């Protein structure tokens, strides 16, 4: 990538230490790369770190001449997300073809299966788009996560 | 600097030249200094005007007073960092959270820098901290 | 899904199928849904970690500007030349209401002097709304005369 851009990476990199020596954690590093826009799989990060386990994930440590070509391998995937295959699969869902998945569903199915998140993480991303019956309508969920 | 602080420092030049004709030598602060109050050390004579490329004359103390006060930032950035701290407008950032901002979370100072911070700026200490008056304090306008 | 009319045969309600087909139309049914799944992978946690970010990026340059003026304000007030401004500014009010008093006993001169304009232009005011009580009349007068002329 650019200088120019390559430049706003480093402020951004300096903007998640917590205590001073320059380093940010293994633990921390996918969430480094979704502050700078990047949307990647926790196994798409994971792989570039060499595959650590949990406990060692707190104690090793990454410095940005070692985070950048991580940024540079996971910025050119072969592959994206888009609205049309993410409808599709919430749409397994819509119980009689409504336009709209219960909010208890949801919450569900993205705790369940996959990249399974925690029960806040669910709760935080779904509230203020479920209606008076408790029915999210997938078309603009989607929308809000994709556009930003 | 503003205009009314060329006003009060044209004043306190006035008032700190002590012989006159235009400049300020050592003799203008030793005798002044002593007459308000307890003087310095020589030494500190001395080590005042080698900060001071030329003669301490008006124009040399206002840019060695208007130099070492370019560095800082306006006050509305500090009301607009406190106030970054609240999500409630009761914008009074309370201490032992105040205290782990400076003590443990940021460049973390130490504490004999967090007792003279505290000291001139009042937690009382039965009263709460407080905001903006320890931004007016911080830069001047009050003490 | 270009399907072989061999592996197919249509009935009234239902469609017959070969044995193995369904379960390949099927494979794709556990593999097809585990992954279709499988993301909202880092959309959905990819969009709550810049925002949880942005809870602080805004904060980012306002900030440490406490810090800086506070670490500024130490070494300032602790340095040489800044002690002796500290001590006489105070000083300067002491002789800063001295140039108050010079101002203020000016003032009175000026004072005294608009009491002494005030009662003078009420009377003179009191006079002329006098003559604009006379004013308003006779215009009046003249100018309803005037457009009965025109006629």
């Amino acid at each position: 990538f650019s200088e120019e851009q390559t430049a706003e990476f480093k402020e951004a990199f300096q903007l998640f230490d917590r205590t001073g020596d320059g380093k940010i954690l293994y633990s921390q590093c996918g969430d480094v790369m979704r502050a700078l826009g990047q949307n990647p799989t926790n196994a798409e990060v994971m792989k570039v770190l060499g595959n650590p386990k949990s406990d060692e994930m707190n104690l090793k440590t990454l410095k940005f001449e070692q985070f950048l070509p991580m940024m540079q391998t996971i910025a050119k995937n072969k592959d994206q997300g888009c609205f049309e295959d993410y409808v599709e699969g919430l749409r397994v869902f819509d119980k009689e073809g409504n336009g709209t998945v219960m909010g208890a569903e949801i919450r569900h199915v993205l705790v369940t299966l996959g990249e399974k998140m925690t029960e806040e993480e669910v709760e935080q991303l779904v509230a203020g788009h479920e209606d008076s019956n408790g029915c999210i309508n997938y078309e603009e969920l989607v929308r809000m996560v994709l556009s930003g | 600097f503003d205009q009314s602080q060329i006003q009060e420092f044209k004043e306190a030049f006035n008032m700190i030249d002590q012989n006159r004709d235009g400049f300020i030598d050592k003799e203008d602060l030793h005798d002044m200094l002593a007459s308000m109050g307890k003087n310095p050390t020589d030494e500190y004579l001395e080590g005042m005007m080698s900060e001071a490329p030329g003669p301490i004359n008006f124009t040399m103390f206002l840019t060695m007073f208007g130099e070492k006060l370019n560095g800082t930032d306006p006050e509305d950035v500090i009301r607009n960092a406190f106030a970054c701290f609240d999500e409630e407008a009761s914008g009074f950032i309370h201490e032992d959270h105040l205290r782990e901002l400076l003590t443990t979370m940021g460049d973390r100072f130490t504490d004999e820098e967090v007792d003279e911070m505290y000291r001139e700026a009042p937690i009382d200490k039965k009263g709460n901290f407080n905001y903006v008056e320890f931004t007016r304090i911080l830069k001047h306008g009050a003490k | 899904l270009e399907l072989d009319p061999n592996l197919y045969r249509i009935g009234q309600s239902k469609i017959f199928f070969r044995t193995g087909v369904l379960a390949h139309l099927e494979e794709e049914r556990d593999l097809k849904i585990t992954d279709v799944i499988i993301a909202f992978q880092a959309q959905c946690r990819g969009y709550l970690a810049r925002k949880a970010f942005a809870k602080r990026q805004q904060q980012l340059t306002a900030m440490k500007v406490i810090q800086r003026n506070c670490a500024a304000y130490l070494k300032l007030r602790n340095w040489q030349w800044w002690r002796l401004f500290t001590k006489v500014k105070p000083l300067l009010q002491v002789t800063r209401q001295e140039e108050e008093m010079q101002a203020k006993d000016e003032e009175l001169q000026r004072t005294k002097e608009r009491q002494q304009k005030a009662e003078a232009e009420l009377k003179e005011l009191e006079q002329k709304h006098t003559q604009l009580c006379e004013e308003k009349n006779l215009l009046q007068e003249k100018l309803q005369a005037e457009t009965e002329l025109y006629a």
